[PDB]
């Protein structure tokens, strides 16, 4: 429609236009230049004399005779409809399957509105990953924000694709029979490689996960502010799915030290002073407006899952990015470097892994009724061993007492089999078999944590049955 | 009011033009959507104002207006029973008009203008008036709501409404300047209100529980402080001090809490009730609840709101109990704010005027003479959450040295499931002594000396934890074990109480005190029984030990029963059996 | 005598070390932060100021 | 532009043990070299170029000395190429930009080569980029931007310093190009940080975008350690996709071997967090055995002269017979210590130079030696009790 | 330089240039940089000090078709001991080697404090080997600092377990360490030549087991080994 | 400090002066001068704390010729055992001794608990 071509001024990301007050602000608008090409921006000032624009990608080829900048929308919106499940997006909305593009039901802004909290009620179920030491000891309830804690050449990835491959929702266990429900995955990826990508869309495309999912991948050399705006359309078609059409979703946000770089460059280069140590000062503010978009809504039957993950810069957990999710998020799930060196996968350390709503989503009428206490006395009794592992290095299995090898040698099965399934499927039920199977080893009356009538249903079944395939 | 238009958008910050008149720090309506803002600059004909919410869309040339007023509240009818966030708006009457979402430039008012309220004055015409004074009351639940005078007005009165059923946007008393005064009236959240005389703290405030009550108590009017690393056991501590206290009236503030624990206590609190009265507990208290995806302004503003209720419910002549959830996030809040206005951060991150706002918030909690005559008291509880563990953190380092009660929780005594897990031997309280005078002669004589006893003797066990450590307890000396099992004793008998259970959340002081008294009791003829030489180790299970526990549950109004039973069971024990 | 050694002499020393080196660093933040608000200053003035 | 990108599937050798076993980089992948000056990072690049098996070798000299690039204008001529017989000038491509020169060239250097590198691979070839030094460029924009009074990043840097090297490493990767043809193009970037602080916004910019990382250890070069490859603070994560060509061109059973040696030393790291507390002596005759089995791994496997005759190139199935030696050499004393024999005799066993001068033996002597220290190895234990 | 580039490369001189203290010019180089309000580098250093002192040290060498030759021995002073310090970390990036000088070393009186741990030079192989010095040179030089890494590593030891401890193996290392540092360190003002160097080193050696210098051919160790130490010193 | 020279140096007092806490009255110069966007010091407090609390501590003395005399007790607050911290070292080098309390003395029930060494 309209034009404007009084450009005064171009360095770096950024370029002033002037009489361009009828734009308003946060816009998105095209730059146009003299061989044709367009380019993207966004207005990050706007005043009674001139506008300026921070531009995607880079700025080579425009000059102040020919360059023309016209308006797209005043609000960065987003056009959703149930027709994106089996897509992939480039975290702008613009298709790279090479399929036809959607038609939209509504067009929504990408900014989130704040839930009201009197309009939250309490997660009461839980989310079946199909990992032993996450749906056993560090279970996942629908409505819960729970962080993975990764290290540098640790395999986040292969997890995160392991998770969304795997989850499931397990209505024959809740209720007189539950119903029918729906399912999906919501999968967001910042600052990926190529080969991540190329990894992710083969591991999406080979099982039939892709026909749940939706998939908003950035590359690492794209433009920023995508990187900006790439987790908050997964949120809005997260919460469009769940609120509008009875969905239960799951979100999964790929890397998010990416993106907390990405937001301290952008505050860098609008002249914004730092904060605590380089990050920008309102970075709190803006992570609590990713993570609080998920919950459980009264009255509606959707709801929302959030599983972000983040790597630690140098396994500190007093740098600000693990600090301020600390402060938002209930629990963590941490990887062990010490355990993927020794062969085992999935790495996950029971010990500083916790969950905070853990037990509201287990007990009778969901899941299983011992639960809990066997979670607490694989707890205690991997704990006790571990410390006696490393007594034995000092004064050898010969000095030992006959319980304190019992637990010497459940550390290690518990090592070989529990943690170290490899790429298998396993239900709540089979980990629970093999759970107890685990504590078989350890004599009755040890079993302090649990009660006495679950030992008189549970106790005894030999490892062998499973022995031969573990 | 002054109005101006908009000239400059950048982020949050918007510079207008046209606003010479507007006044530092007043709250603006900013563009045709109408957002609320606050004035911090003023230079020639321009005023930079900062926006609360999201500024995405706005466009230059839209107008703005002054309100004229800084940030303040409405007080009168109508609070208790409600949920409030940082800046009073009502999140139950937003949800019936909006939904599950907050859409920004909603209009929504603290006070209910429909609602009507039975009218009773208390003045004639003629009669002169001065501010404090107290002129009508109104019903409202289990209390009566008096109408007050604001601070700073005095006049003559000439017009009284009759006995009736008005609202509070109606006038009730005209005064013969013109002045005319409703049920409500408003105050900035900075500024405190004027009392007539601070008075010294002579009362207790009775936690219900044992251990805060009889080893660190806090007076009517005190500050208590109570940190902890997370998972401790903060937030179900005042949870019980808010059910089971004797305060009258009791606000709490959330300063940020996440989603899900708000959640929680939003859905507990309905379903409590009075152990006053048998009703409702919410219709004695005034909740204040953010989440962490609020403004950041509401964040900030959160404490200082509760802390003007509760100064308003003072001036009634009740009692009023303020706990604040954790104030770390409320620090944060603080921090990002002045990060915005680039203030040169001293001592981590945070500005150097910290301490000074932390000692402004503890500062108001007392015992007063209203200006009505009658007497008020304020009691603030806040909450800390040292990340590093070690108290050394800024905040509690700011927070140490303004607070009379000190009562740190431990982690480690929550994995052995003792609960409370309050750390006798890092909590201290100041109250002691001036809390002496009360007890003696309201409790009984021999009441402070008993619990100077009880607490060397938790004082000794403390010494011998080094040789215990080296050899097994068995092989130390049979007074050693006496003393070692008396400790043992007195802890899991005495210090122990369960709050998610049911009969063991409560307990009085002639309970506390008759506990102690049978412990000294029994560990005196225990300790000459030893030199009497005779069983010396079947002491150690005498059948009495079971009437020591069994006074962990006996009624208060059973309990003389059962006292008088242990003591006579234990003049039969130690004084026949041998 | 290794365990009392170990309480009352390395940790605390450590723990030394560790809280200079971490008033240093905050000290340096607080000075960069000085010069970063000098030369944004700068910027504002000759930007907006000069004809 | 290409016409598709392809996943990896193909090792990088670059004729380094600790590299090739340990820490392997893909044809088509990028790698990160980070340490404090005196390391180690020229000796290593030069190395590669001198024994890989990459067709082509573009090598940037980013703001380093001019005596490194005298070296190899006169030694390279001289020296033969490993798959052709012809000098090694004749496939090697110099981009020379000297610390002296004019300071804003640096970022040309690095773009010209890079584009260099793109156009060879366009016409089939393999491609070995070797960059220098890459903090230098980032210096360079520092020097560049305080003339243009911008408002910086961290330590002074312009806040673009992290889209320009995701640009930059983002050009490497096996395609298939417009011409029907599969080339690949690999990066091996140095990494310069002022004081050996790995929290330089250099390193952490590069640590997020790359496939390998083999960071230096200036304790290591201090005792002449080299090549001191911090083996803690090391990753890659092309482990597993070059796992089918190992089983089918090297040995069935080699990835079952490395991983036993990292477990290994894994093991030998676990337990010297007690050797500080108590000493070596403290420890029982199993942990003696670990502590002494990775003692013999770090001086004979890891290390490596790249000055020596024989020393500067192995080839792969030298080290797995050396990996191979060292495990057997492992199972006999573990169940030679089960018979109650001490370990302060087991090591005293004329075996162990045997072993240990396993590195100096030729490429084509090495069949005979490793068929006669086998046979060594099982008649020296079944005598010793 | 400028007069030593000309005197070398005009009329074919040997030049040795050395420079008193380069934290000097970099003191007059910050005072400049901080006057022209520049962006710092670490400690107020301009953010171009690189490159200012690259224009200094790279104008040694020799030249191809000529005969003369540049030399330079900079000196400088390392502030609070530091080698972490801006000025030293930006000269070690730059110049082809160091000599590092230790304080623990001169308060025992040991003349001259040079550490050889720290301290490299990245040119010795040019100018070492058969034909040049001697045959043994390199080999000799790699087993002394990996005998005296073990040394210092065995002193940090019997400061936490106690010298009645230990083994002879960590006791010959010790005793090594100890007269290495006072016979071939310490040399006062003498002159020593190369094969006297090279005979005191060898002498040293011999204290160690003979089956222990791995990274010494078994030729030379055939053909030097068993010299004694009393032969030269006591 | 004014009321106490004018009693002491015109009507022959002796009067002795007590400052309740220093450390509150550094905490709140270093609000002042944060305002006025000037260079910070060791741990934020302004550069020119020592002139300020010289003119402070250095009023107190005798004077030849008159009976009268000032002495100052100020108390002060460390952070910490933190001897080094800028408030307790700044005072240090300006006044002429110092009393200091121990913990280990108040935890063992001494009372009033003052370490000779230190
Ligand atoms: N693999 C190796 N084998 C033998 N000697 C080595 C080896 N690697 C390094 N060295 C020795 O260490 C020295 C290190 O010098 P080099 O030029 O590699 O430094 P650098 O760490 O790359 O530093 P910079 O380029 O920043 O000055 C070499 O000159 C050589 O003497
Ligand atoms: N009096 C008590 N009775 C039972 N459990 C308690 C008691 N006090 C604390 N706890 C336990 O301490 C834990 C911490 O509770 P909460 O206060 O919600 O978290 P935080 O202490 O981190 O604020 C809870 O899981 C609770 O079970
Ligand atoms: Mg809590
Ligand atoms: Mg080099």
């Amino acid at each position: 429609k309209k034009e404007y071509t009084g450009i005064t001024y171009i360095s770096g990301p950024l370029l002033f236009v002037e009489n361009a007050k009828d734009l308003a602000y946060g816009a998105i608008v095209d730059i146009k230049d003299g061989t044709g090409r367009v380019r993207g921006g966004q207005v990050i000032e706007v005043s009674e004399e001139y506008a300026v624009i921070q531009v995607f990608e880079e700025t080579t080829g425009l000059d102040l005779a020919t360059t023309s900048v016209s308006l797209v929308e005043d609000v960065a919106r987003l056009g959703v409809s149930k027709e994106m499940l089996g897509r992939r997006f480039n975290g702008i909305g613009k298709p790279i399957d090479g399929l036809p593009p959607i038609t939209p039901e509504k067009r929504l802004p990408i900014t989130g509105l704040p839930l009201n909290p009197v309009a939250r009620r309490k997660p009461e179920q839980f989310i079946q990953t199909g990992i032993s030491t996450i749906d056993v000891m560090n279970t996942l309830v629908r409505g819960q924000k729970l962080p993975i804690f990764s290290g540098s050449g640790l395999p986040a990835n292969e997890i995160a694709a392991q998770i969304a491959r795997q989850a499931t929702v397990r209505p024959d266990l809740s209720g007189e029979g539950e119903k029918e429900e729906p399912f999906a995955v919501v999968f967001a990826a910042m600052g990926i490689t190529q080969r991540e990508l190329s990894y992710f869309i083969q591991e999406f495309e080979r099982t039939g996960a892709l026909s749940r999912s939706v998939l908003f991948l950035n590359k690492a050399d794209d433009p920023t502010i995508e990187r900006i705006l790439t987790p908050r359309m997964a949120l809005t078609v997260a919460e469009y799915l769940a609120f509008e059409h009875d969905y239960h979703v799951l979100v999964i946000l790929t890397d998010m030290t990416n993106y907390c770089e990405a937001l301290r460059e952008i505050g860098a280069a609008r002249e914004e002073i730092p904060g605590r140590r380089g990050y920008p000062g309102y970075m709190y503010t803006d992570l609590a407006t990713i993570y609080e978009r998920a919950g459980v809504v009264e009255g509606k039957k959707g709801s929302v899952t959030q599983i972000p993950i983040l790597s630690m810069p140098d396994d500190d957990r007093t740098h600000p990015i693990p600090d301020l999710t600390g402060y938002i998020t209930e629990g963590q799930i941490q990887l062990s470097r010490e355990l993927h060196r020794k062969g085992i996968y999935p790495p996950i350390d029971p010990l500083p892994s916790l969950s905070r709503l853990m037990n509201n989503g287990v007990g009778k009428g969901k899941t299983r009724e011992d639960h809990k206490q066997v979670s607490d006395q694989l707890y205690s009794a991997y704990a006790n061993g571990v410390d006696i592992r490393k007594l034995v290095a000092i004064i050898g299995e010969d000095a030992l007492t006959e319980n304190d090898r019992r637990y010497l040698q459940f550390a290690d099965a518990f090592e070989r089999f529990f943690i170290n399934q490899g790429q298998q499927n396993r239900s709540i039920e089979e980990s629970l078999q093999i759970a107890w199977a685990l504590l078989s080893m350890l004599p009755q009356g040890e079993l302090k944590r649990i009660s006495k009538d679950h030992i008189g249903k549970y106790y005894g079944q030999k490892l062998e049955e499973i022995w031969g395939a573990p | 009011m002054i109005q101006g238009v908009i000239q400059k958008i950048a982020g949050p910050a918007v510079i207008a033009k046209g606003m010479l008149g507007a006044r530092m720090y007043d709250i603006c309506k900013v563009g045709e959507e109408g957002l609320v803002g606050e004035i911090i600059r003023l230079d020639g004909d321009t005023a930079f104002v900062q926006v609360y919410e999201d500024t995405s869309g706005l466009k230059v040339g839209e107008p703005v207006v002054s309100t004229g007023l800084p940030l303040a509240v409405e007080l009168g009818p109508g609070m208790l029973n409600g949920i409030y966030d940082g800046i009073q708006r009502p999140l139950e009457r937003i949800r019936e008009k909006t939904g599950i979402y907050i859409t920004r430039g909603v209009v929504v008012h603290a006070l209910d203008r429909e609602k009507k309220w039975a009218w009773t004055p208390m003045v004639k015409p003629g009669d002169e008036v001065r501010g404090g004074m107290v002129l009508g009351t109104v019903p409202e639940f289990g209390f009566t709501h008096k109408i007050l005078v604001p601070p700073d007005v005095r006049g003559r009165v000439k017009e009284v409404k009759p006995a009736g059923e008005y609202t509070v946007e109606e006038p009730v008393v005209v005064l013969e300047d013109g002045t005319e005064l409703k049920m409500y009236h408003t105050w900035p959240v900075r500024r405190a209100r004027p009392v007539q005389r601070k008075l010294d703290p002579n009362t207790p405030f009775l936690t219900g529980m044992r251990i805060l009550d009889v080893l660190f108590p806090v007076a009517m009017g005190g500050t208590a402080a109570i940190p902890g690393p997370f998972g401790s056991g903060k937030t179900v501590t005042q949870q019980s001090l808010a059910k089971w206290s004797n305060a009258d009236v009791v606000v709490y503030v959330g300063c940020g809490e996440r989603g899900n624990e708000m959640t929680d206590v939003l859905v507990e609190f309905p379903e409590l009730t009075d152990p006053k009265t048998g009703g409702p507990l919410m219709h004695r208290t005034v909740l204040i609840a953010n989440t962490s995806n609020m403004p950041v302004a509401a964040r900030e503003a959160s404490i200082y709101v509760g802390v003007t209720i509760a100064e308003y419910f003072r001036d009634q002549g009740f009692s009023v109990a303020l706990m604040a959830d954790s104030t770390s996030r409320w620090a944060e809040a603080l921090r990002e704010i002045s990060s915005r206005l680039e203030e040169m951060p001293a001592e981590e991150g945070y500005p150097p005027y910290l301490a000074a706002r932390l000692a402004a918030f503890y500062e108001r909690a007392g015992k007063v003479i209203t200006l009505g005559g009658e007497e008020g008291a304020v009691t603030i509880v806040g909450a800390v959450s040292p990340p590093g563990g070690d108290m050394s953190e800024p905040v509690t380092q700011s927070t140490l040295r303004i607070v009379g009660a000190f009562w740190r929780l431990d982690a480690s005594l929550a994995f052995r499931r003792h609960f409370p897990a309050i750390n006798w031997n890092g909590s201290y309280s100041l109250f002691t002594s001036a809390l002496d005078p009360w007890y003696r002669e309201n409790v009984a004589e021999d009441y402070p000396e008993l619990r100077d006893a009880i607490s060397e003797l938790l004082q000794r066990e403390a010494g011998l934890q080094e040789i215990v450590q080296l050899v097994g307890p068995d092989a130390l000396q049979d007074a050693e074990r006496l003393v070692i099992e008396v400790g043992r004793i007195i802890r899991e008998d005495f210090l122990q109480q369960n709050a998610y259970h049911e009969v063991d959340a409560y307990c009085s002081m002639k309970k506390a005190y008759g506990i102690m008294k049978m412990i000294l009791a029994f560990y005196k003829e225990a300790e000459a029984a030893i030199k009497r030489g005779v069983s010396i180790d079947e002491i150690l299970q005498l059948p009495v030990l079971e009437r020591i526990g069994r006074a962990r549950y006996v009624s208060e109004e059973e309990f003389p029963a059962y006292f008088e039973e242990a003591m006579k069971e234990i003049q039969g024990a130690f004084k026949a059996l041998a | 005598r290794r365990v009392n050694a170990l309480e009352q002499v390395v940790i605390p020393g450590i723990r030394a070390q560790i809280r200079f080196i971490q008033q240093v660093l905050e000290q340096r933040e607080r000075e960069d932060t000085f010069r970063l608000k000098r030369i944004k200053g700068k910027i504002e003035a000759r930007e907006a100021e000069e004809e």
